[PDB]
C-alpha cells in the first residue's frame, strides 16, 4: 500500500499509490468543481470543469485525471487564483449554450450544473449571443428521455454503458459543438 | 486539544444527507468545525478581559477552568470547563476589572455529532460598566448532561436553566427547582434536542397531503 | 415511440433504406473481407468499412450502418457515433459529383468566397445540397493542404487549381453537363467511384498528378538562381 | 538564406513518383544504409541529426522513436512477449495553410515510403500505417500506388532486402476530420473510433495504437530521413541551426507573388523567402502573416526578419508550425479572417471538452457580430477573455490554436478590431481575390 | 410551493402537448391547490415564482364553514379570462414561442 504524501492547497496529506488528484482533494475536504469526473468510471477529463494549478506545471492539470505524485503540490480554486479563473471560464462556457429551463428540468434542486454554477460561477451572463438549440425531449427507449441542450457533453452516461454496463447503444455522436448523446437511429 | 469542534461531517457534495440524487458525487468528506481557538492577540478588549480574567485566576485555575478561547466575528466565546463555571462566573462578574453585571440568560445548543460534548450551553453575558460583552460555553456530555448552576452569581438563568433543561435535558444540578417551564410537566422527551421528532402532521389538500419538513428531502 | 432524432434536424440524421437486399450484402462482404484482413484488429477497417457502404449509396443509410456493426461486431450507435463524426461521410444522396469549393481562410479571402457565391447563384443550389440533374452536389470544404493553387475548386476530391469564379461555373457546367474539365492535379471518377478508392479498393493506377506550378516554384527559383543541397 | 532543394529536387522530372525515377537519383539507398547499421544505432543516428519533428510540435525525432521500449537485452521475454510496435505515419495534412505534405506525397511519395521502411526498422515495428487524409484522393492514389510498387521490389514485406527484416505497410484513408491530425486522435481514428485525442499519460510510446507502442510522425519529418541516412548527419547539420538544424518545406501561400513550396534551410527570413517568391501581391504591402498554418499566432511586418526556425518562433511568441506561410495584405481585413479561422475550428472541434467545443461556437458568433453591424467595444474584451479561458483549458492542442489567431490577432490590431465597431468591416472583399 | 415556509401550496406539474396546451413550454402546472388554512400571506412565494404567473390581489375576504372549502384549487385562482384571450387549451399564438411569451413578445 505504497502511500505517497502531497500538499492540496496549503495542506497535506498521504494517499494510496496511484490515487487522482480529485479523489485526494475529496478526502481532505475540498470540493473541486466536477461534471465529467466519476469514481466508478475511468477518467476521461472531458468536461475539463476540474482544472487545478500543480507545481512545476504552466498548464492547469484536470484533477480527475491527475495521478498523485510524491511531493507533489497542488493549489484548487480555494487557493489558486488562476485555477480558479480556469474553472469559472469552463463553468461559464459549460452555461452558454445551456437552457433556461430550471424551472422546468425535472433535475432542477438536484442538478449538479446549478450548484456548482451557484459555487463556482459568474453572477450572470456575459452571452449575449444565440444559444444552440436541439429539439428536445427525444426519447431513446420506452424509459429515457434525452434533452441534448441540457446535455453537458460529459460522456458519463456514454462512458457507463460502455464501461460499466456493456451496453453501447448509445454514443456521442455529431462533432463539434453539434455534438449528441444518441442512440443509433431507431434502435 | 487546539483541533476544532466538529459537530457534523458532511458527506458528498451538494449537501446530500444520504446517498445522493446524482451518482458519483458522494465521495466528498466535509468536517464541520466551528472556528478552532483564536492565536493570542484577540482583538479589541478581548485581549484585556482575557487576560485581566488570566490575572484574576491563577495560572493553574485558569488553565483548568478555560478550555478555549474563540474570537469569531468580533464576539469572544469562552468555552469554559465544566465544574469550574460557578468559579469562572463568580469572578466576571465580581471582579471590578471584568464586572459582568448584566448575565443575559442560559441557551442551549445540540450537537449529537460531537462526541462527549453533545450539549452546550451558552451564557451571553454583559459588563454595562465596561460595555463589553462575552459569551461562556459550557460543554457537557449526553450521558452525563449535569452542569453547575449559576443561580448564585446570576439569578435571571432560573428560568432560562430552566427553559433549556425543558429543551434539552441539560441537568442544571444546584437549581432550586428544575421544573419543565415551558412544556407539561408530563411531557416527555426534550422537544429541541435533534433526537426528538418535529411532531408535525401532514398537510391535507383535495386528494394529497405534504409530510412535515423533517420527513421531506433536504440539502 | 419516436425514438431517435427528429428526422428534420441539423445536418440529416443517418436515414434511408433500412436494410440492403441479400445479393447487395453480399457484395459488400465479398470487399469487407479484403477490407478486413488488411489491418490487425477488425475495428480498425471501420473507416474504409464505412466508406464502402457509402460507395454502395449515394451516402450512409441505416443499411449501411447495420452492415458494418454486424461485420465489426459493433452496435448501431458506436458505428453511427463513428460515422457521424467525419464529414467525409455524407448524410444525403449525393451527387455524380461533389463539387466543394475550399471556403478556408486563405482561399477565401484569395477569392474562394466569390467561387462558393457564384456556383450556389448558377447551380440554383446550396452547399450540401444537390442539383436536380443529379449530376452534382455542392458543398464548401475547409482547408484541403492545397493553399498554394489558390481559390481550389475540389470536386469527388480530385483538385482544380486557381480557379476563377468564371473558370468555377464554367467547370460546374462541364460537371452537370457530359464532359467535365479534367482535374488540376488528379483523374476525376464518379463519387461511387472515390467512395471505392478511400476504401482502397480502386485501382490506383490511375493517371494524372503532374506537379503543377505551385509545386514547382521554389525548384524552378532554385535552379534559376543556382541553389541547391550543398554536398555530402 | 537560399533555397536547398532535397525533396523538391525531383520535381519538374517526367514523372518522378515511379520507382525507377527515384531510384535513378539514389533512391532507396538511405534504406539499405539504414538496413545495415543495428536499429538502435539507426535510432542514434537520427537523435544526432536532431531532425526536430515536422508536423507542429518539432519535438525531436530521434528521442520520439526511442521511447519505444524495445526489449534488446539478450531477448529475455520469457514471460509475456512483448507487444508489437507500430509505426504510423501521419500522411494526414489538415492544418489550414499547411500545402507540403501533399506536394510531397504527391510527386515523390517514395521519400517517404523509404523513410517509412526506416523508421519501422527504427523502432522494429512489424507493421505501418500511413493515415493519411481523405479528400486528397489524388495523393492517396499516388501513394496506394507507391506502396504496391515498394512491395513488387521487395522493399516491403518479409526479408527486406536480406536483412531478416519483415514490414507490412497500409494506407489508411482517413475520413473528414482536422482533429484526426493529432497522436492519439489519428489512433482513435486509425482503429475505428471518432477522432477524439486521448487522455496522456498513457502516451504513445507505451501505449498508442491497440494499447501498443507506436510513434507517429509528420510526412515530413519521415521523407526527410533518407536524405540525411544517404548525406549523412553532418550534411544535415550543416542547415538550420543547432537548436532546429535541417531543411523544411514552405508553403508560401496567400497575397504573393509566385506560392509554392519552397525548399529551404531552417531559419530562413520571410524577408528572404519573399524576395525569393518576388514579394507580396504587386501594389500592396505585407499586413499579416502565419509561420506556421492558422494554428500559430499571427505576425505581421514587424517580424520580417525574424527567422523561421522553432528558437526563432518562439522569440516572438508564435510556434513555426508546419511553415504554412499564409501571406495577407492590406486588402485583407484581420477580423475577416480570424472570424473564418474560427468558424473552421468550430467546424472542425471534435466536441470533446467544454472549452474548445463551446468557447469556439462563442467566438464564430462574436465574430459574426463584428462581420455584421453588431458588435461592441467590450466585444473585443470578451474575445479576449474567452481566448483565455480555452488557451491552456482544452484538452488538446485544437484549442490552443483557435484562441491562438484571436489572441495575437487582437494584439496587434486591436485598432481594426475597434473600427470594425462602426458598423462593420470597412473593407470590401472583392478588392483580396487574387483577381 | 418550494418557498412556502408553511407548506400551503400543492403543485403538480405536467407536460403541455398539441392535443392540449395549457402554458407556452413543456411543462404545466395541471394541479395548484392553496391551503389558506397554512398559508401565513408571507408572499415568499411570489417571490420565488420565475414567471409571474403567481401575484398576490389585494381580494382579502376569505372565510369558510369547512376545513375544505378553504383548500383552494386552481380552478378556484386562474384569473378571469380577460377579454381578447381565448380557453387554455391551445396551441400558442401563431409563430410565438415560449421566449417570445417570457419577453413579453405577445398579444391578443
Ligand atoms: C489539432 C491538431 C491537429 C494536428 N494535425 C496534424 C496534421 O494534420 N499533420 C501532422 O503532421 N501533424 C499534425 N498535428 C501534430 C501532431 O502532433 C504530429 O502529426 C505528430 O505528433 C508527429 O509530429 P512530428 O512528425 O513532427 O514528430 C496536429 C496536432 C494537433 C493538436
Ligand atoms: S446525457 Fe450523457 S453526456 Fe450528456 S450530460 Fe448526461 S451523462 Fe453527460
Ligand atoms: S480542444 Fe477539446 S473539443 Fe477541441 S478538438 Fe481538442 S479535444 Fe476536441
Ligand atoms: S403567501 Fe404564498 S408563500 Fe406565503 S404561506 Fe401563503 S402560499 Fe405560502
Ligand atoms: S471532472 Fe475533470 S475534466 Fe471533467
Ligand atoms: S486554404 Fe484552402 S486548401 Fe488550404
Ligand atoms: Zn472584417
Amino acid at each position: 500500500v505504497e502511500m505517497v504524501s502531497l500538499t492540496i492547497d496549503d495542506h497535506e496529506i498521504s494517499v494510496p499509490k496511484g490515487t487522482l488528484l480529485i479523489r485526494a482533494a475529496e478526502l481532505m475536504g475540498i470540493q473541486i468543481p466536477r461534471f465529467c469526473d466519476h469514481p466508478l468510471l475511468d477518467p476521461v477529463g472531458a468536461c475539463r470543469q476540474c482544472l487545478v494549478e500543480v507545481e512545476g506545471q504552466r498548464k492547469p492539470m484536470a484533477s480527475c485525471t491527475t495521478t498523485v505524485m510524491p511531493d507533489m503540490v497542488v493549489r484548487t480554486q480555494f487557493t489558486s487564483e488562476a485555477a480558479d479563473k480556469a474553472q469559472r471560464g469552463v463553468m461559464e462556457l459549460l452555461l452558454i449554450n445551456h437552457p433556461l429551463d430550471c424551472p422546468i428540468c425535472d433535475k432542477g434542486g438536484e442538478c449538479p450544473l446549478q450548484n456548482q454554477a451557484m459555487s463556482n460561477g459568474r453572477p450572470e451572463t456575459r452571452f449575449e449571443d444565440v444559444k444552440r438549440t436541439f429539439p428536445k425531449p427525444i426519447s431513446i427507449s420506452s424509459q429515457v428521455l434525452l434533452d441534448r441542450e441540457r446535455c453537458v457533453l460529459c460522456a458519463r452516461c456514454t462512458r457507463f454503458s460502455s464501461q460499466i454496463a456493456g451496453d453501447p447503444f448509445i454514443d456521442l455522436m455529431e462533432r463539434g459543438a453539434l455534438q449528441q448523446v444518441g442512440i443509433g437511429q431507431d434502435k | 486539544g487546539d483541533e476544532p469542534e466538529i459537530i457534523a461531517v458532511r458527506r458528498g457534495m451538494f449537501g446530500n444527507r444520504d446517498t445522493g440524487d446524482t451518482s458519483g458525487y458522494g465521495r466528498l468528506v466535509r468536517p464541520v468545525a466551528l472556528p478552532g481557538s483564536t492565536p493570542r492577540p484577540y482583538g479589541g478588549y478581548f485581549d484585556a478581559v482575557m487576560d485581566r480574567l488570566a490575572e484574576v485566576l491563577g495560572e493553574e485555575r485558569y488553565a483548568m477552568s478555560i478550555e478555549r478561547v474563540v474570537v469569531y466575528r468580533d464576539q469572544l466565546t469562552i468555552e469554559v470547563s465544566r465544574v469550574q463555571l460557578p468559579a469562572v462566573a463568580s469572578v466576571l462578574r465580581d471582579d471590578p476589572d471584568l464586572r459582568f453585571e448584566l448575565c443575559l440568560g442560559v441557551s442551549g445548543v445540540h450537537y449529537p455529532e460531537d462526541t462527549g460534548r453533545e450539549l452546550h450551553a451558552v451564557y451571553p453575558l454583559m459588563s454595562i460598566t465596561h460595555n463589553r460583552r462575552i459569551q461562556l460555553e459550557v460543554a457537557a456530555p449526553d450521558a452525563d448532561p449535569h452542569i453547575p448552576s449559576l443561580y448564585a452569581v446570576y439569578p435571571t438563568t432560573d428560568w432560562h436553566e430552566r427553559e433549556t433543561y425543558d429543551f434539552f435535558g441539560i441537568i442544571f444540578d444546584g437549581h432550586p427547582s428544575l421544573t419543565r417551564i415551558e412544556m407539561p410537566d408530563d411531557w416527555e422527551g426534550h422537544p429541541q434536542r435533534k433526537d426528538y421528532p418535529l411532531g408535525g402532521i401532514p398537510v391535507e389538500y383535495h386528494g394529497a397531503q405534504i409530510p412535515p419538513p423533517d420527513q421531506r428531502r433536504s440539502y | 415511440l419516436e425514438l431517435g432524432q427528429r428526422p428534420d434536424e441539423a445536418g440529416p440524421p443517418i436515414s434511408g433504406p433500412a436494410t440492403y437486399p441479400d445479393d447487395v450484402t453480399e457484395s459488400l462482404r465479398a470487399d469487407a473481407e479484403q477490407i478486413i484482413a488488411r489491418y490487425p484488429d477488425a475495428r480498425s477497417a471501420l473507416l474504409p468499412l464505412l466508406h464502402l457502404v457509402q460507395a454502395q449509396d449515394g451516402y450512409l443509410t441505416p443499411a449501411g450502418i447495420g452492415f458494418c456493426a454486424a461485420q465489426l461486431g459493433l452496435t448501431e450507435a458506436e458505428v453511427t457515433a463513428v460515422a457521424t463524426f467525419y464529414s467525409m461521410y455524407r448524410r444525403t444522396p449525393t451527387g455524380d459529383y461533389l463539387v466543394g469549393v475550399c471556403t478556408n481562410t486563405l482561399c477565401a479571402i484569395m477569392g474562394g468566397d466569390a467561387i462558393l457565391e457564384a456556383l450556389e447563384d448558377h447551380l440554383g443550389v446550396h452547399p450540401g445540397q444537390t442539383t436536380p440533374d443529379g449530376r452534382v452536389t455542392l458543398e464548401h470544404v475547409e482547408c484541403n493542404a492545397a493553399c498554394d493553387y489558390a481559390p481550389v475548386v475540389m470536386v469527388n476530391w480530385e483538385f482544380y487549381d486557381n480557379q476563377t469564379p468564371s473558370s468555377a461555373r464554367d467547370l460546374v457546367d462541364g460537371l452537370r453537363s457530359g464532359s467535365p474539365p479534367p482535374p488540376t492535379r488528379g483523374s476525376l471518377c464518379t463519387f461511387r467511384e472515390t467512395a471505392r478508392t478511400l476504401a482502397g479498393l480502386t485501382d490506383p493506377n490511375a493517371p494524372g498528378g503532374a506537379p503543377g506550378a505551385a509545386t514547382l516554384a521554389g525548384l524552378r527559383l532554385a535552379r534559376e538562381r543556382g541553389m541547391t543541397a550543398p554536398t555530402p | 538564406t537560399p533555397l536547398t532543394p532535397v525533396l523538391s529536387r525531383f520535381w519538374d522530372e517526367p514523372e518522378p513518383w515511379t520507382l525507377e525515377t527515384y531510384r535513378r537519383h539514389d533512391g532507396y539507398q538511405g534504406l539499405q544504409r539504414a538496413l545495415s547499421m543495428g536499429p538502435d544505432d539507426v535510432i542514434a543516428f537520427v537523435k544526432d541529426s536532431g531532425l526536430r519533428g515536422r508536423g507542429g510540435a518539432g519535438f525531436p525525432t530521434g528521442t520520439k522513436w526511442s521511447f519505444i521500449p524495445q526489449e534488446r537485452g539478450d531477448q529475455p521475454a520469457g514471460g509475456p512477449a512483448a507487444k508489437p510496435h507500430y509505426l504510423v505515419i501521419n500522411a494526414d495534412e489538415s492544418e489550414p495553410g499547411t500545402c507540403k505534405d501533399i506536394p510531397l506525397l504527391l510527386t515523390t511519395p517514395h521519400f517517404l515510403v523509404e523513410g517509412a521502411i526506416i523508421a519501422a526498422y527504427a523502432i522494429r515495428a512489424r507493421h505501418a500505417f500511413i493515415y493519411v487524409r481523405g479528400e486528397v484522393l489524388p495523393v492517396l492514389r499516388r501513394l496506394q500506388a507507391a506502396v504496391a510498387e515498394a512491395y513488387a521490389a521487395g522493399y516491403l514485406g518479409t526479408d527486406i532486402m536480406g536483412s531478416g527484416f519483415d514490414l507490412d505497410l497500409i494506407v489508411h484513408a482517413g475520413a473528414g476530420a482536422y482533429i484526426c491530425g493529432e497522436e492519439t486522435a489519428l489512433l482513435d481514428s486509425l482503429e475505428g473510433r471518432r477522432g477524439q485525442p486521448r487522455l496522456r499519460p498513457p502516451f504513445p510510446a507505451v501505449a498508442g495504437l491497440y494499447a501498443c507502442p507506436t510513434v507517429v510522425n509528420n510526412v515530413e519529418s519521415i521523407a526527410s530521413v533518407p536524405p540525411i541516412m544517404v548525406n549523412g548527419v553532418d550534411w544535415f547539420r550543416s542547415m538550420g541551426s543547432e537548436k532546429s538544424p535541417g531543411f523544411t518545406l514552405y508553403s508560401l501561400s496567400g497575397h504573393v507573388t509566385r506560392p509554392g513550396q519552397y525548399e529551404a534551410p531552417l531559419g530562413i527570413t520571410l524577408r528572404e523567402l519573399l524576395e525569393y517568391a518576388g514579394g507580396v501581391r504587386a501594389g500592396h504591402q505585407l499586413k499579416f502573416w502565419t509561420p506556421g498554418g492558422s494554428s500559430t499566432p499571427l505576425l505581421t511586418a514587424e517580424h520580417l526578419d525574424v527567422p523561421l526556425d522553432y528558437e526563432g518562433m518562439a522569440s516572438v511568441g508564435s510556434m513555426l508550425g508546419t511553415k504554412a506561410l499564409q501571406i495577407f495584405d492590406e486588402t485583407t481585413c484581420v477580423v475577416r479572417a480570424v472570424r473564418r479561422w474560427t468558424q473552421f475550428y468550430a467546424h472542425e472541434s471534435c466536441g470533446k471538452c467544454t472549452p474548445c467545443r463551446e468557447g469556439t461556437y462563442w467566438l464564430a458568433q462574436i465574430y459574426a457580430r463584428l462581420e455584421n453591424g453588431a458588435g461592441t467595444e467590450a466585444d473585443i474584451d470578451k474575445l479576449l477573455d474567452i481566448s483565455d479561458n480555452i488557451f491552456g483549458k482544452s484538452f488538446c492542442a485544437l484549442g490552443d490554436g483557435a484562441a491562438s489567431p484571436i489572441m495575437s490577432s487582437i494584439k496587434h490590431f486591436r485598432d481594426e478590431y475597434v473600427a470594425h465597431l462602426d458598423g462593420g468591416c470597412p473593407f470590401d472583399p472583392h478588392a483580396s481575390t487574387l483577381m | 410551493a418550494w418557498a412556502c415556509p408553511a407548506d400551503a401550496i400543492y403543485v403538480e406539474g405536467a407536460d403541455n402537448t398539441a392535443d392540449e396546451r395549457y402554458s407556452p413550454g413543456e411543462r404545466y402546472g395541471r394541479v395548484y391547490q392553496i391551503n389558506y388554512l397554512r398559508c401565513i400571506g408571507c408572499g415568499l412565494c411570489i417571490e420565488a415564482c420565475p414567471t409571474r404567473a403567481l401575484t398576490m390581489t389585494t381580494e382579502y375576504e376569505m372565510a369558510d364553514d369547512n376545513r375544505a372549502d378553504l383548500i383552494w384549487g386552481k380552478d378556484k385562482l386562474l384569473a378571469p379570462l380577460q377579454e381578447g384571450m381565448q380557453a387554455p387549451p391551445h396551441d400558442m399564438a401563431p409563430g410565438k414561442t415560449d421566449d417570445d411569451y417570457y419577453l413579453g413578445n405577445v398579444t391578443p
